[PDB]
């Protein structure tokens, strides 16, 4: 390596932050009197997406009727009483459009993309599968086997694996901690129609739905459609509001034949309305992300302090040099996952696994845990305002397109009762203190019980007695 | 709970546990 | 025994070699320590008649007997053609040549009429001393707790271990861990999963065994006096 | 400091209203020439939070139908927020 | 039925459901079957 390397001698030029705030038109919102809340935003163009999002998600669950909500969303697509479901395909081709469904722990959406012209159709479409949709057994009976191989495939994600088992070890004795398709002997055998009919009744209920539009789409037509659609909607009784319980532990998979270990650690956090929401998104992004790609560039403190010691020469006075052959990490990312009650805030780590019984994973879980408790102590400024600028970048990244902006506006009207505007967002992001978030971080990480799912060569990665243990420093 | 020569696996006899 | 027509036929006999053992020698050498000096010599000798006995394997009897079902196998083949799947038996298939039965296999469907006093003796013993030990509560069968050693391995045990199919080797360990866990609290399995006598089968036997021969073979044929 | 905006308490089954808040307290002591303290109560505003609960009084007070409003806990009460007037 | 002259439901019918082969069979040793 003959050629020098100016970059060491040189005075390079920093870049800055600035950001671009256009001005978006106003999301408006209307309820009718059984409380089904109306939400658009509208913007020039020529495609609108039309949506139902529905607050009833697999955390409703007792282990008696897991994956019930799959289920009745399989269903809902099998015909109605006065489509079959033939006619249902042969209107969504004829108007050209695709109609998903999408089921969450404590979401569902079915949308529909289309034209300006076909909005009344869909809206039509929507609720004839939602409200009239006959659910019988023979159908019930002929979905299984389609349902059981959608439950082999799923099986075989491994991160969908990795945050079922952290939400299994985490939430054990609540519906919040189920997988959301559920047991196999479930599907084949268990749920039935009672339960089907019984979820619906119970979970689809006016106050419980919105009708989401956004794109060139007209909210006074949209109003009037769910007035003629939507406005028989029973007033059930309020959303379940019990305790969910976090539960510090571990789940472990062992398979050492594969050739990557994932781990996920976190940590018990508060729900998505607690006002601490916009702390511990400023968290998130402060322990930041790392892909193998970036090699010893890593923008934060976190993924920096683990990345560092696989390239450090490890040179000491009484000890042999131990340098590491190559960098395994594959990839760094710190996560929220928010729900009404609870929260999980944590990072997931995926590298290799090693040479048996190594100090790769040792060392990944020092640096790991030194850098929680750091920030728990003391958070600098230039740090925060990359947090706080990234922030602002991601939550704008999400904002890609007609399905993607109403995605965001259906969660927020079923979470917060009400989209924020995103000047209104920042305006509570700017007024955040380093004291504060100081003080988020060292509430839910100093000395807590984290919970911790490992998927891969458990023969390396620390064990959870071990890991409680760092969760706080003599010194403090 | 092994088969038998035909292949064909037999009904276990009757068989209590003796006791102390 | 599920093998007895085939051993009734060979002119053999249709009870288990359990049965018959007998003690042939006074003094027990080479002398084994850390045995109490007296008892380091062999002349009075303990035994709860369930140790292994896989020195008395050197036997002509036993490689007849071998032969004799080998025999049987291939003539099978010669008639129908199927040399494949003959050859290709799991060895707890009771026409395999190397196939081993535990006493208490068939303990309780045995003759009977032909036992000696002694002999009806061993067999109540046998069926009573598997009850006392209590690896059939554990969901656990006897060749389970046939294990190597980091020291002085058992070289046989382990090469027997290597020939299990994938299969029954992963439920092998899968049986052992669920017995450790189980050991934890000193716990046993729900009175209707006990292991009934004639399910527990001697799965790593006939390996044992073959990998005993296949080791004792080039003894027999030395390519010198002098020789490793 | 920075705390929630004030907002509109509102019983459903009494249909009964009101304004609420958090105020700020701190030992009494001498005070600043100075300063003219901010806006506390409704921080980082030019204090239009008045200004709408004396628009929207006569709209609550009138009978509104709320459903469409989140509730607090398991009680009987809804919270409306005073970032813009209420007309319904 | 024919969306633009297509009879798409039959193609989709003869095209969009490919069968999926699953994990091999493993064939039960007797003295397994016992649970
Ligand atoms: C490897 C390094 C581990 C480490 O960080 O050790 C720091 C070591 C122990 O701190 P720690 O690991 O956080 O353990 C605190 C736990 O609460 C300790 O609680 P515990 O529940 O883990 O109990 C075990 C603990 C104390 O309990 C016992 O050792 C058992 C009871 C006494 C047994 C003998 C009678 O054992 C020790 O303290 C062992 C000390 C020897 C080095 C490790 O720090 C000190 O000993 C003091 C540091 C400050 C003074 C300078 C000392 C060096 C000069
Ligand atoms: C107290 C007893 C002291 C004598 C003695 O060693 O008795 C045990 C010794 C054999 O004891 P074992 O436990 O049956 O040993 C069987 C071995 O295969 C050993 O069987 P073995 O009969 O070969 O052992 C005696 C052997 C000499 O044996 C040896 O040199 C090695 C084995 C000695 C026995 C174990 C250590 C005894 C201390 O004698 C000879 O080699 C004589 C010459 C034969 C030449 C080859 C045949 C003609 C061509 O002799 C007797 O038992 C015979 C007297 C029995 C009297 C009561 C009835
Ligand atoms: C009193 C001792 C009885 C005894 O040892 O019986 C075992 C013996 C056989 O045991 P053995 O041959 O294994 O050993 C004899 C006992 N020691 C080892 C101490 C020498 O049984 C008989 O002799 C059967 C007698 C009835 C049938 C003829």
């Amino acid at each position: 390596m003959t050629t020098p390397s100016l970059s060491s001698i040189l005075r390079h030029t920093r870049p800055i932050f600035k950001e671009t705030l256009r001005a978006a038109r106003p999301t408006l919102q209307n309820a009718l009197p059984n409380g089904f809340r109306i939400a658009s935003e509208s913007k020039d163009g020529d495609t609108c997406t039309v949506g139902v999002w529905i607050d009833a998600g697999s955390r409703w669950e007792t282990e008696k009727n897991n994956g019930v909500a799959h289920f009745l969303e399989h269903m809902n697509f099998k015909g109605t009483g006065k489509r079959s479901r033939q006619d249902i395909e042969f209107g969504m081709e004829k108007m050209g459009a695709h109609l998903n469904a999408y089921t969450s722990r404590e979401h569902t959406c079915y949308y529909v993309k289309c034209f300006k012209k076909d909005v009344p159709e869909a809206v039509d479409i929507l609720a004839d599968i939602l409200l009239n949709s006959k659910r019988t057994e023979q159908d019930l009976d002929a979905e299984r086997q389609t349902i059981v191989q959608e439950k082999e495939d799923v099986e075989a994600r491994i991160d969908e694996v990795l945050m079922d088992h952290l939400h299994s070890a985490a939430f054990e004795g609540s519906g919040l901690g189920l997988s959301i398709l559920g047991p196999l002997e479930n599907i084949q055998k268990s749920i039935t129609k009672g339960m089907i009919d019984d979820f619906v009744k119970t979970h689809y209920t006016g106050p419980r739905m919105a009708l989401v539009g956004s794109g060139a789409v007209d909210h006074g037509q949209l109003c009037d459609l769910a007035s003629k659609y939507f406005g028989a909607l029973p007033t059930g009784q309020p959303k379940p509001s019990g305790f969910t319980r976090f539960l510090g532990g571990d789940k472990r998979e062992t398979n050492q034949l594969n050739p990557l270990t994932h781990v996920a650690v976190a940590f018990q956090t508060p729900g998505i309305s607690h006002p601490d929401a916009i702390k511990i998104k400023v968290l998130e992004q402060l322990l930041g992300s790392y892909s193998r790609d970036k090699g010893e560039a890593a923008y934060s403190c976190f993924a920096r302090a683990i990345v560092m010691d696989f390239y450090d020469p490890k040179v000491g006075q009484f000890f042999r040099p131990n340098k590491a052959g190559h960098n395994p990490i594959h990839s760094l990312n710190a996560f929220w996952a928010p729900y009404s009650d609870v929260g999980l805030l944590g990072f997931y780590a995926i590298a290799e696994p090693g040479k048996s019984y190594g100090h790769e994973w040792e060392n990944i879980l020092h640096y790991a845990m030194r850098e929680l408790i750091r920030v728990s102590r003391n958070i600098s400024e230039e740090e925060f305002e990359r947090a706080k600028n990234q922030l602002k970048l991601q939550t704008m990244l999400q904002l890609d397109g007609t399905t993607n902006i109403a995605d965001d506006i259906g969660r927020q009207v079923l979470s917060f009762g009400a989209r924020v505007p995103l000047a209104s967002f920042f305006e509570q992001l700017d007024a955040i203190s380093r004291e504060d978030l100081i003080r988020v971080a060292h509430e839910y990480f100093y000395d807590k019980d984290p919970v911790v799912a490992v998927i891969g060569d458990t023969d390396n990665v620390p064990e959870y007695d071990a890991l409680r243990a760092v969760t706080y420093s003599v010194d403090l | 709970a092994t088969t038998a020569v035909s292949g064909e696996l037999l009904t276990k006899t009757p068989y209590t546990r003796p006791g102390y | 025994m599920n093998d007895a027509p085939i051993l009734a036929k060979l002119g053999l006999s249709k009870v288990n070699t359990y049965y018959f053992q007998r003690r042939k020698h006074i003094f027990a050498l080479p002398i084994t320590i850390p045995n109490f000096p007296l008892a380091a010599l062999g002349i009075f000798r303990s035994t709860d008649m369930f140790e292994e006995r896989t020195l008395e394997r050197y036997s002509r009897d036993e490689r007849e007997k071998t032969l004799g079902k080998a025999a049987l196998l291939l003539k099978e083949a010669k008639e129908k053609g199927n040399y494949s799947e003959l050859v290709r038996l799991d060895p707890t298939d009771p026409r395999h040549p190397y196939y081993f039965e535990h006493p208490w296999q068939s303990a309780l469907k045995m003759d009977t009429v032909s036992l000696t006093p002694y002999q009806q003796y061993l067999r109540w013993h046998c069926l009573t001393y598997r009850a006392m030990h209590e690896w059939d509560r554990q969901g656990l069968l006897y060749d389970d707790l046939m294990q190597p050693k980091a020291l002085a391995t058992d070289p046989f045990l382990e090469e027997a271990i290597l020939r299990l199919p994938y299969n029954q080797r992963v439920e092998r360990e899968r049986r052992l861990s669920r017995a450790y866990d189980l050991a934890l609290r000193r716990e046993y399995l729900p009175d209707e999963d006990c292991i009934h006598p004639e399910d527990d089968v001697a799965y790593l036997h006939p390996y044992y065994h073959m990998v005993v021969d296949e080791h004792r073979e080039q003894h027999e044929n030395p390519v010198d006096v002098y020789s490793r | 400091m920075n705390h929630e905006r004030p907002w509109v308490f509102l019983n459903k089954v009494t249909g009964k209203w009101g304004a609420c808040g958090w105020q700020p307290f701190w030992k009494a002591t001498s005070q600043s020439l100075n300063y003219i303290p901010d806006n506390f109560i409704a921080l980082r505003t030019n204090g239009s939070w008045v200004r709408n609960l004396w628009q929207s009084s006569k709209v609550l007070d009138r009978g509104l139908n709320a459903s469409g409003y989140p509730t607090v806990g398991t009680t009987d009460w809804v919270r409306i927020p005073l970032d813009a007037p209420l007309e319904a | 039925n024919a969306v633009g002259g297509l009879a798409t439901s039959q193609i989709r019918d003869l095209v969009g459901n490919p069968a999926k082969s699953g994990k091999p069979v493993v064939k039960m040793p007797p003295y397994l079957k016992p649970s």
